[PDB]
Order: structure tokens, then C-alpha cells, then sequence
């Protein structure tokens, strides 16, 4: 449940937020330049306001969903080592027994 | 100036903004997953250690269990670890944003071609900028400064406790890092 | 695909749990446009110069004229210095363009015909910066004697390979030669060069005029503007008191008030020129032509006011005050409350301002004058002067002072930097209103007046206002208004629209000089026809309208308001080693000599400020990487802290070690053999207490992009301390 | 002078001499002891509480109301006396706290393995259990010496319409609360580094109200954690409306009240720093600090 996170949710989020950045870098610029060389200006411009809402969105969705997943690996992380915990005491408190059955 | 013009290139300016966040998150990310996946390893690690332990000690047997009394010294004792981290702003901890924007800041002349003609053999460049310079001080200013202080202060178990005092009287124990020479300071100060 | 699918993106994503974290005037615009890309340019050259470091203290000398590897360093010399020889032509040649055109704008704008009009106070106040950047350029390349050697070691490598041939090329290099050569070259040319000009110091004594108003009506926001002023100030008293013009006979006629500029100079006697590299104020006066028969006027050249531990009480309560009332503030909103918040921020950068002031000039003035062995006995006699002006300089109550004040300073930075989108949709919110029910309401009165009357210059001036700063709600000015005709209201209710959107700076500006132009002592007068009332709006609006720019960038305007950069850097009083050292001591570094002042004296009181001490750090290394921009300036700054962070960790793992076991014994001693031993005078004192706690909780602090967990490293010098113990005991 | 010296008595180590001869029975029946005079005081306390009950009601509705929040607090009566009450009450919880540390080091030093077994139970009891359960096992942990969340002889002791008890317990919340600056005009007041606490016991409150809500919020099915953070809120506000004064008399001692906040937020098992930075400034704290370090 914890590999299913670790090997391909949050790396696949990162790749897709590289990809955004590389998008976003290359939309700026045609944005740009359609602006420069189209024939009616004002339909470039809600164009162009139609590109960086959805920029926007997309990029707010995305780290969104990256931020949880972080959020729930480190809580299972912390579920385990509290079980771990756990059994560990219960080693300790059976050791202890033997040594001092063992003294006795 | 047409103000459409002025704010479609602000337009173009926010979605280069939008674009240099992306990455900068990735970043994050990417630091704190590095991490996560640490502790994963360790985690696992452990956890096949503690199941080993566990079906180990189930079968541990005191009526057989038997200790050797001329052997309590000659054992060699348990050590916890003593692992001290230091040197934690070395050039390699450095981030990989802020080494971007190390990297396009102006880099000192080439200074060091001159190196092989120089007679003292001492690098061109550590007449320039000198980092190790703050070190060297401090470690010199130490040294003098503790050799002035010195200088101004001036049955078988029987068997097995005697070889246990002879190897600890014999094993004693056995610098650049600042705490062992603050360490050493304060001690030839008491 | 819509703001509201986006916005919805951002709210839902700012909501997760995270725990555990604790005409004319178009002309006008455009030289001032020029003008402020020459200030920047002007900038460059002086940081080039500033971290000039001598590159021929590396190049091996040559002994005999048959040294058997003499041509092959003279080559190696001549590639190595090329590029700085292009950097120092570049500069002689921007230096002197720069005189040029400073002398020309002064030219044009002093003729007679055309010192009747009016010029905006921005473009005085820029030139007070050419005057200040010709004065700071001028002091920068006067110190650095490494740039001359650099120049004559490289002038003969390449004479000695005939590697220049042309005669331009000879001729330049000479000219090069000359300028590095004198002193004081930078000033004797604009001097040389501005008397030639009839009338040159009443342009001159506007500059100055306009700034000692400025400075008495507290008409800045940053420390580097407030000391600007007085630079400014003192630089065209100098250059006023030439040849052809004596400033006192200029003072006789009211012209300038010498006593005002004596004033301020006595109360405030050093500002930071660049750098670590200061200027006394009165350095002016006393060089000035004819300062020695009227040295009696000046009671700012004898010698108080400087002991930070005076403004203490002060300090803290303002502190309180102010952040009582900020802490009550942390749906739409009435315009009150968004005034309140415009209100709220604007006092607390002016707080901020203030506080980083007094520690800058303390610093400033205690750089400029060094201590001696007899002032403090603990001074030794081969003490270095740079030792000797920030080490053994300061008392153990003014290092806790200055340590106070820089922590108050970054916690009230933090703060204000939390409430940033709070502050910044009030102050858009707050400008708009102000603006439009200016440009609306107030103005459609003197309109109407204007209208009424033959006089158009002022209908010229007004419509204008109206039309470059009118947000017409429906698109268009009301046709039936009788403001407009002439006719008198019948009333005629206007809704003023409402918006969180600030005017582009353009727009601002040209508004200001615009209302600056109506209200004009010299324009005959556009004054003269308006009326009272008029007039004392227009000056009130166009007096609160000066932080509008100021605010409208909290963000930037913030940082610069607590600016504690320049503590750390030291080129200038490296320079003047002579080569003897190539960096100083980490005793001799101010960061940490407060610190380690706070570790080893284990104040209570101050063992929760010593994390800001080391803050200083981050503040001076992101300096230095993003407006010095040099890479071997952080390689230093990350030596330092690489050495005094192992140094701090170590310190503070001791002392907490050593504080707890002497608790520890205390708590169990008998209390009855306390009571006995006091009372036969032999007290088992008791361990003071001390605050600890705040400091084994860090696990994120934060140094050159390193997160340091604190608790980590100090549990890992307690455990070895512990076992240490124990084995003792056994 | 008294005829005996308290610290003679109340030491660590005559506490676990205490704790030598009396054993988990009679500090049992010494914290039973205690116990009684807290429901007394706890009944008093509800009485002054009833006879303001309109005014407590408007009180917790306009908290962002500064001038309306004054003018009621002005027809407030008898604020010293709940003052009072809960420092009483903070103290007897003190004393309570320094048997219980005396008794878990005697009895993790004579039978360290039922003590184990006690605290491996204690500590990993799952925490979707209802309060049936973990009322017997928190009951055997106060008994072994063990601090709990939940003090259960408190829970017991304040047991002797339900709605009316809630809404009571709320109203009590909300007194106390408002009535915390009252504690600067007082000259007693003063934080003593010598003592680390106020001279009048006033750091004892932080005990007071943890305990309190924690025992009465419990006993009427509420939730601790809101309840608390409530409180928070109130008494930040009230603090930050006194930092603006400038009265020499009743401002003579605000940074020895300004550290309760921390104090209770330290002793709070439910109130972290976060809710502390969120709604009071640590700036403050520190500087509060550093002015009583002096």
C-alpha cells in the first residue's frame, strides 16, 4: 500500500509537474507571439486569458495531489514505526524475563 | 502604447511566473520524497532485523543457559554508537536552487594558471580568497593559546578481573575538528 | 476553464492540515527615465569597484632581467588582466559621459527664461542621486589603491611584449593612467565643469532646499532614503561653496538655512556611503572653500547621542504597542476597515524603518571611531584597527542592546510578512478609493470654478487629471452635470465605483506632477486663481499620496525596511591592510561576536535571541549572492558559518549539559543542611535559572538553504556527556 | 513565621519517603483526600458562575466587539473570588502532581515488572476505545503512579438538567477567560525567576483549567480540544486589549500575566504552539521574558 505511493504516485507527480513547467514555458511564448501577429487583437487577448486560467488551475491541481500523497506516506510511515515500536518493547520485556528467571 | 499590448505581455509575464513555481515545487518535492524514501529503507531494515530478533528470542533456554565465570573480562564489551555530525555546510549540502543561482554569479579572475611559475609553490588563487583562511586561525590561535595555559598552570574470578584491569591499563585510547580541540582547550584548562 | 474553477483549485489547496510547524510633461517623464538608468548603471560600476581585490599580489615578481621564465609570466599577466583593464576603461569612459550629461540637464534647466517654470520634486530629488552617485564613486575609487597597481603591473607586461601598437591604443592607455593616477579626480571635473555655468547654485540650492524639507517633514520610508537626504544635503553645500559662489553670502539672503542642515548634521554624524565604507557629514563642511574664516558658524565640527542603550526603553515600548493592536487582525469589508489596515501597515514599515536606523547608525559611527588601550583596558596594544573598531568597541550592555533590537526587527518582519495578502488587497482597496473620489468629486468644484472664468490653463490641467485617472463606471462622464457647464449644483450624487486595483505607476506619476504644477510657488501663478479651499485639498491629497508607490510594493518595500546586510562585510578595512591579510579572524565578524558575547556569558535573558544573531547570516550571504554577485564573497560568508555553527553546537551542548546536572544535584541536596549552612554564612547558592527550552525544541532552523535540527545534534553531545558521566561515577 | 518550613515536607525527596511508607493505598486515599476539597471548590465556582449567567451568555457571543465586550465586563461580579477559587484549585492539583511523580519513581524502582507491563498497556490502548474502558485503564495507571490526560479521581469526585451542566461548564470557560487581566492591576503578580512563578501562585492556573476542562468536558460529552482552544481565544483577546493601555497601575505587572498564556499552553496536552501563534504572538512572549529575566 506504502509501494503503490513511494515507486509511482509521487514520481509520476513530479514528472507531471516538470512537464507543466516545460508547457508553461512554451505557452508563454506562443501566447505571445500570436498577440504580436494576429489579425484581431482583442480575440488574442481572451485567449490568452483563457491560457493562463488554465494554467493556473492545472498547476494549483497538481500540487495539490502531490501534497496529499506526501502527506499520507509520512502517515503510514508513522503507523509502522508505532507498531514496530510496539514489538520491540515486547522483546525487551521478554528478555528481561529470561534474565531474571535465569538470575533466580 | 496601446495598454492591450502592455497587458497581454503581463499576461505572458504571470504564465512565465506560473511555469518558474512549477519547477520550484518539483523541487520541494522532490527533497522531501529523497528523504521519505531514506527512512523507507531503514524502515524495512529494521523491521527483518526485529523479525529475526523476535523468532530468536522465542527459543532462548535458561535451564541449559550456562555463563562462564573466568571469561567475564576477557570478553570484549558492548559499544553504543557514537556517531557526532559536523562539517554540515560543506559545499555539498548545498541545495539545488540556491547552486543555480550560485552558479551564474561573476566566478574570480583565473588566477591559478600563474601557480606553475610561482617559487614558494603556494596556489595562485589563495592569494585571492582564501575560505581554509578562517580555519587555519582559529586552529593556530587554539594551539598557542592551550600551550600558554600549560605552560603558565606548571578464585579465577580474581584471575579474570586482573586480566580485565591489565587490558584496560594497557588498551588506552588512542586534529581537524573543532570540538576536539575546544575539548582539549577546556581540559588542559581544568 | 473560468477564475472561479481556478480560485476554487486555490482555496481548496490552502486548507490542509499542517501540523507540528511551531504636453510638457511627456518630456519630463522621459529624461527622468534616462536619468534613473544612468543611477543604475552608476550602481554597477560602483559594486564592480567596491569588491575590487588585487590581482597582481598573486603574479610572481621578477628579480633579474635574465630571469629564465620572465616572457612567459609577463603573457600569462597580460591574459590574466586584460578583461579588468577593459572593466576599468569601461568605467573611466561611463564617468565621464555621466559628468557630461549631468552638466547638461543642469545647463538647460538654469536658463534665464526658463527658471520661472516649475520642476517636479522627483526630478530634483534625482538629481540629488547623480549628486550622491558622483560623491560615493568618487570616495570608492579614491580608497582602493589595489586598482592602481593593477593597472601599472599590467601597463608594463604589455609594454614589454609590444602587444599595443596603434597610437589610439597608446593614448587611451595614458588617459587611463591619468585618470587612476590623481585624486579626487571624479569631483575636481564636475566642479571644473559645472562653474562655467551662469548661475549653476540656484538649481543647487533647490536640490538642497527640498531635501532639508523632505528630512524636517519625515517624508521617506527607508533608512537608505533618510541618509540619501543627507548625503545629498551635504554634497551641494560643497559643491554650492566654490570660486564663483560662496554659500554663506547665499545663507545672508534666506536663501539656504545653514542653522536647519547644522542641526541635523550635529544629531546624526555618519551615514553609510557603501559598503563598510562610511562618511562623516561634517567632512564636507570642513573642506569646503571657504569654511576656515566662517568656521565660527558650525557647532556640528566639535563633538553623545549614540549609546543604543538609551532608545531601549523606547524600543520596547513601541514594540508592545504596536504589535498589540497588529495581533487583533489576524467576506467584503467596509472602507474603514480597509483604511484602518492601510493605516496599520504603513505604521509598521515606518516602525521597522526606524529601528533598523538606529542600529545602522550605531554601527556606522562606532566604525569611524575606533577605541584605544587607555578607553578600554581590555584593548591589547597590538590590536588591529579594524579589531579596534568593532571588537573591543562595544560594551557587554550595548552587544545585549544591539541583539535585542536586530531580534525585535526580524520578529516584526516576520509578522508583517504573514498578513501580506491581507495588506495588500487593503492598500490596493484604499488607493483606488482615495484616488477616484479625488479625481471625481474633488476635482469637479475648481472645475466648475475654472469653467466660470476666462482663465483655461487650469481647465487644461484639471481636465487632464481627469481624463489620465478617471475610471468612469459606466464608461463614460456624466452628460448632464452642471459642475462641468459652469451652472451651480442644483447635489448631483456621483457613485464612485470600488475596487482592489492600484493606478500604474505612469498614471500616478504624472498625477502628482500635474497637482504639483497647480500648487506652485513659481509657474502669473495657476495658484493664484484657485481658491482656499481648493488649494489646501489638493495640498493635503497630493501630501498623503507620496507612500502610495512605497505601499503598493509591501513586499519589496518590507525588505528593504529591515535591511541588515552590510554587519558582516569588511573589503574596505581589508583594503587597508596593504596586503597584510586576506580575511579577518571569526573574532573579529560581528554576527558572531554576538553571539558567542550571548553563549558565553549564559545570559537567561537573552539565550532566546541568540538564533536571530545567527540569522544574520542568511540576510548578509543572500546580499551578497543577488546584489554584489560575486561567488568567492559566499564561499567566505559559507566558511564562516561552516566553522562558527560546529563552534555554536558545541558550546551550547555543554553549558545545557552542565546546567541540567547542577539542577539535578540541587534538587536532591537536604534541605535542612541548606537551612544550617545559611545560617552560619556559608550559602549553597542556588544555579540561576535560565531558558532553555525554546532552544532544544528547534528542528528546522534555517542557514545558507540548510534545514539544521537542532534537538538532533544536541542530544547527540548530551548522550556522550551522560555515558560520561556514568562512566566516571563507576 | 510558621513553626515549620514547608520545602522540609513537600521536597522530592521526603515526597518519596511519603511514598516509601504510604504506598499505592494511601496515596490513593490521599489524592481521594484531595479530590474533596476540588468538587467543593468546583461547587462554588459553579455557584458564581449561575449568578451571572446573562451577561456570561452576551460575553461569549461578542468577543469581536472590543467596546461592547467592555461594557459588559464591566456588570460582571465577584471576578476576584473565581480567581481566587481556581488558584486554590491549582494548587491542590500541584501538590496532587508532586505525590503522583514521588510515587512512579518508588514503584518503577521496587516492582519494575508489573510497572512495565502497566505502561505497555497504558500507552498503546487503542484510542477508538469509548471512555468506558479507558476509564478502568487510566484508573489502574493513576494508581501505579502514571500521569494520565484525564484524571480519573477528578472525573469521579466532580460526579458527586444535563443540558443546563453543559451549558454551565461552557459559561465557567468563558469566566475565566475574560477575567485573566484583571491579574496585572495585582502587585503580587510578579513572575520570579527565582521561583519560575508568581509570587500569589497564579502559574498554577495553567493545572486549573487544563484539569477542569479536561474532567468536567468528559463527565458531560463535549470535546476538550474545542473547549480549549475557546479559551484560547478569549483570554489572547483579552490579553492583547490590555497590552494598548497605558495606565501606570492597572499595567503594572502585564508580562507576568502575559506568561500564563505559555504556561497553560505548555501544560496543555490538547493546545499546541501552533494555536498559541496563531491567536497571541510568541514575540510578545519572548519579550515578556526577557523584561522578568532581567
Amino acid at each position: 500500500e506504502l509501494q503503490m505511493l513511494l515507486e509511482e504516485e509521487i514520481p509520476g507527480g513530479r514528472r507531471a509537474l516538470f512537464d507543466s513547467y516545460t508547457n508553461l514555458e512554451r505557452v508563454a511564448d506562443y501566447c505571445e507571439n500570436n498577440y504580436i501577429q494576429s489579425a484581431d487583437k482583442q480575440r488574442a487577448l481572451e485567449e490568452t486569458k483563457a491560457y493562463t486560467t488554465q494554467s493556473l488551475a492545472s498547476v494549483a491541481y497538481l500540487i495539490n495531489t502531490l501534497a496529499n500523497n506526501v502527506l499520507q506516506m509520512l502517515d503510514i510511515q508513522a503507523s509502522q514505526l508505532r507498531r514496530m515500536e510496539s514489538s520491540i518493547n515486547h522483546i525487551s520485556q521478554t528478555v528481561d524475563i529470561h534474565k531474571e528467571k535465569v538470575a533466580r | 502604447n496601446e495598454l492591450e499590448c502592455v497587458t497581454n505581455i503581463s499576461l505572458a509575464n504571470i504564465i512565465r511566473q506560473l511555469s518558474s513555481l512549477s519547477k520550484y515545487a518539483e523541487d520541494i518535492f522532490g527533497e522531501l520524497f529523497n528523504e521519505a524514501h531514506s527512512f523507507s529503507f531503514r524502515v524495512n531494515s529494521l523491521q527483518e532485523r526485529v523479525d529475526r530478533l523476535s523468532v530468536s528470542v522465542t527459543q532462548l533456554d535458561p535451564k541449559e543457559e550456562e555463563l562462564s565465570l573466568q571469561d567475564i573480562t576477557m570478553r570484549k564489551a558492548f559499544r553504543s554508537s557514537t556517531i557526532q555530525d559536523q562539517q554540515l555546510f560543506d559545499r555539498k549540502t548545498l541545495p539545488i536552487p540556491l547552486q543555480e543561482t550560485y552558479d551564474v554569479c561573476e566566478q574570480p579572475p583565473p588566477l591559478n594558471i600563474l601557480t606553475p611559475y610561482r617559487d614558494d609553490g603556494k596556489e595562485g588563487l589563495k592569494f585571492y580568497t582564501n575560505p581554509s583562511y578562517f580555519f587555519d586561525l582559529w586552529k593556530e590561535k587554539m594551539l598557542q593559546d592551550t600551550e600558554d595555559k600549560r605552560k603558565e598552570k606548571r578464585s579465577v574470578l580474581l584471575e579474570a578481573i586482573r586480566k580485565g584491569i591489565q587490558l584496560r591499563k594497557v588498551e588506552e585510547q588512542r586534529e581537524n575538528d573543532v570540538a576536539t580541540i575546544l575539548s582539549r582547550r577546556i581540559a588542559v584548562e581544568y | 476553464v473560468t477564475l472561479e474553477d481556478a480560485l476554487s483549485n486555490v482555496d481548496l489547496l490552502e486548507e490542509l492540515p499542517l501540523p507540528d510547524q511551531q504636453a510638457r510633461y511627456i518630456e519630463q517623464a522621459t529624461v527622468h527615465s534616462s536619468m534613473n538608468e544612468m543611477l543604475e548603471e552608476g550602481q554597477e560600476y560602483a559594486v564592480m569597484l567596491y569588491t575590487w581585490r588585487s590581482c597582481s599580489r598573486a603574479i610572481p615578481q621578477v628579480k633579474c632581467n635574465e630571469q629564465p621564465n620572465r616572457v612567459e609570466i609577463y603573457e600569462k599577466t597580460v591574459e590574466v588582466l586584460e578583461p579588468e583593464v577593459t572593466k576599468l576603461m569601461n568605467f573611466m569612459y561611463f564617468q565621464r559621459n555621466a559628468i557630461e550629461r549631468f552638466c547638461g540637464e543642469v545647463r538647460r534647466l538654469c536658463h534665464a527664461e526658463r527658471r520661472k517654470d516649475f520642476v517636479s520634486e522627483a526630478y530634483l530629488i534625482t538629481l540629488g542621486k547623480f549628486i550622491n552617485m558622483f560623491a560615493v564613486l568618487d570616495e570608492l575609487k579614491n580608497m582602493k589603491c589595489s586598482v592602481k597597481n593593477d593597472h601599472s603591473a599590467y601597463k608594463r607586461a604589455a609594454q614589454f611584449l609590444r602587444k599595443m601598437a596603434d597610437p589610439q591604443s597608446i593614448q587611451e592607455s595614458q588617459n587611463l593612467s591619468m585618470f587612476l593616477a590623481n585624486h579626487n579626480k571624479i569631483t575636481q571635473s564636475l566642479q571644473q565643469q559645472l562653474e562655467v555655468i551662469s548661475g549653476y547654485e540656484e538649481l543647487l540650492a533647490d536640490i538642497v532646499n527640498l531635501c532639508v524639507d523632505y528630512y524636517e517633514n519625515r517624508m521617506y520610508l527607508t533608512p537608505s532614503e533618510k541618509h540619501m537626504l543627507l548625503k545629498v544635503m551635504g554634497f551641494g553645500l560643497y559643491l554650492m561653496d566654490g570660486s564663483v559662489s560662496n554659500i554663506y553670502k547665499l545663507d545672508a539672503k534666506k536663501r539656504i538655512n545653514l542653522s536647519k542642515i547644522d542641526k541635523y548634521f550635529k544629531q546624526l554624524q555618519v551615514v553609510p556611503l557603501f559598503g563598510d565604507m562610511q562618511i562623516e557629514l561634517a567632512r564636507y563642511i570642513k573642506t569646503s572653500a571657504h569654511y576656515e574664516e566662517n568656521k565660527s558658524r558650525w557647532t556640528c565640527t566639535s563633538s553623545p547621542q549614540y549609546n543604543i542603550c538609551e532608545q531601549m526603553i523606547q524600543i520596547r515600548e513601541d514594540h508592545m504597542r504596536f504589535i498589540s493592536e497588529l495581533a487583533r487582525y489576524s467576506a467584503q469589508k467596509t472602507d474603514a476597515e480597509y483604511r484602518k489596515l492601510f493605516d496599520l501597515a504603513l505604521q509598521g514599515l515606518q516602525l521597522l524603518s526606524q529601528w533598523s536606523a538606529h542600529v545602522m547608525e550605531v554601527y556606522s559611527w562606532k566604525l569611524v571611531h575606533p577605541t584605544d588601550k587607555y578607553s578600554n583596558k581590555d584593548c591589547p596594544d597590538s590590536a588591529e584597527e579594524y579589531e579596534r573598531a568593532t571588537r573591543y568597541n562595544y560594551t557587554s550592555e550595548e552587544k545585549f542592546a544591539l541583539v535585542e533590537v536586530i531580534a525585535m526587527i526580524k520578529g516584526l518582519q516576520v509578522l508583517m510578512g504573514r498578513m501580506e495578502s491581507v495588506f495588500n488587497h487593503a492598500i490596493r482597496h484604499t488607493v483606488y478609493a482615495a484616488l477616484q473620489d479625488f479625481s471625481q468629486v474633488t476635482l469637479r468644484e475648481p472645475l466648475r470654478q475654472a469653467i466660470k472664468k476666462k482663465k483655461n490653463v487650469i481647465q487644461s490641467v484639471l481636465q487632464a487629471i481627469r481624463k489620465t485617472v478617471c475610471d468612469w463606471e459606466t464608461g463614460h462622464e456624466p452628460f448632464n452635470d452642471p459642475a462641468l457647464r459652469g451652472e451651480k449644483d442644483p447635489g448631483f450624487d456621483i457613485k464612485v465605483p470600488r475596487r482592489a486595483v492600484g493606478p500604474s505607476s505612469t498614471q500616478l506619476y504624472m498625477v502628482r506632477t500635474m497637482l504639483e504644477s497647480l500648487i506652485a510657488d513659481k509657474s502669473k501663478t495657476l495658484r493664484s486663481s484657485l481658491e482656499g479651499p481648493t488649494i489646501l485639498d489638493i495640498e493635503k491629497f497630493h501630501r498623503e499620496s507620496f507612500f502610495y508607490t512605497h505601499l503598493i510594493n509591501f513586499s519589496e518595500t518590507l525588505q528593504q525596511c529591515c535591511d541588515l546586510s552590510q554587519l558582516w562585510f569588511r573589503e574596505f578595512f581589508l583594503e587597508l591592510t596593504m596586503g597584510r591579510r586576506i580575511q579577518f579572524p571569526i573574532e573579529m565578524s560581528m554576527p558572531w561576536i554576538l553571539t558567542d558575547h550571548i553563549l558565553e556569558t549564559k545570559e537567561a535573558s537573552m539565550m532566546e535571541y541568540v538564533l536571530y544573531s545567527l540569522d544574520l547570516y542568511n540576510d548578509s550571504a543572500h546580499y551578497a549572492l543577488t546584489r554584489f554577485n560575486k561567488q568567492f564573497l559566499y564561499d567566505e560568508i559559507e566558511a564562516e558559518v561552516n566553522l562558527c555553527f560546529d563552534q555554536f553546537v558545541y558550546k551550547l551542548a555543554d553549558q545545557i549539559f552542565a546546567y541540567y546536572k547542577v539542577m539535578a544535584g540541587s534538587l536532591l541536596l537536604d534541605k535542612r543542611l541548606r537551612s544550617e549552612c545559611k545560617n552560619q554564612g556559608a550559602t549553597i547558592h542556588l544555579p540561576p535559572s535560565n531558558r532553555y527550552e525554546t532552544l532544544l525544541k528547534q528542528r528546522h532552523v534555517q542557514l545558507l538553504g540548510r534545514s539544521i535540527d537542532l534537538n538532533r545534534l544536541i542530544t547527540q553531545r548530551v548522550s556522550a556527556a551522560m555515558y560520561k558521566s556514568l562512566e566516571l561515577a563507576i | 513565621e510558621l513553626t515549620f518550613n514547608a520545602e522540609e515536607y513537600s521536597d522530592i525527596s521526603e515526597m518519596r519517603s511519603l511514598s516509601e511508607l504510604l504506598g499505592p493505598y494511601g496515596m490513593k486515599f490521599l489524592s481521594e483526600s484531595l479530590m474533596w476539597h476540588i468538587s467543593s471548590q468546583v461547587a462554588e465556582l459553579k455557584k458564581l458562575v449561575v449568578e451571572n449567567v446573562d451577561v456570561l451568555t452576551q460575553m461569549r457571543t461578542s468577543f469581536d466587539k472590543p467596546d461592547q465586550m467592555a461594557a459588559l465586563f464591566k456588570r460582571l461580579s465577584s471576578v476576584d473570588s473565581v480567581l481566587k477559587r481556581m488558584t486554590i484549585i491549582g494548587v491542590i492539583l500541584s501538590f496532587r502532581s508532586l505525590a503522583q511523580e514521588a510515587l512512579r519513581d518508588v514503584l518503577s524502582y521496587h516492582i519494575p515488572f508489573l510497572v512495565s507491563s502497566i505502561e505497555d498497556f497504558k500507552d498503546h490502548i487503542p484510542r477508538e476505545t469509548d471512555m468506558k474502558v479507558a476509564m478502568n485503564v487510566y484508573e489502574l495507571s493513576s494508581a501505579a503512579g502514571l500521569p494520565c490526560e484525564i484524571d480519573p479521581a477528578l472525573v469521579v469526585a466532580l460526579s458527586s438538567s444535563p443540558e443546563e451542566e453543559y451549558k454551565i461548564a461552557c459559561l465557567l470557560m468563558v469566566f475565566v477567560a475574560v477575567s485573566l487581566p484583571t491579574l496585572a492591576s495585582n502587585v503580587m503578580s510578579q513572575y520570579s525567576p527565582a521561583i519560575e512563578g508568581h509570587c500569589n501562585n497564579i502559574h498554577c492556573l495553567a493545572k486549573a483549567i487544563n484539569q477542569i476542562a479536561a474532567a468536567l468536558f468528559t463527565i458531560h460529552k463535549g470535546s476538550i480540544e474545542d473547549r480549549l482552544k475557546e479559551f484560547l481565544a478569549l483570554a489572547s483577546s483579552s490579553l492583547l486589549k490590555i497590552g494598548q493601555e497605558t495606565d501606570k497601575t492597572t499595567t503594572r505587572n502585564r508580562e507576568s500575566v502575559y506568561l500564563l498564556l505559555d504556561m497553560i499552553v505548555q501544560e496543555s496536552p490538547f493546545l499546541t504552539m501552533d494555536l498559541l501563534e496563531s491567536c497571541f504572538p510568541y514575540v510578545l512572549l519572548r519579550n515578556a521574558y526577557h523584561a522578568v529575566y532581567k
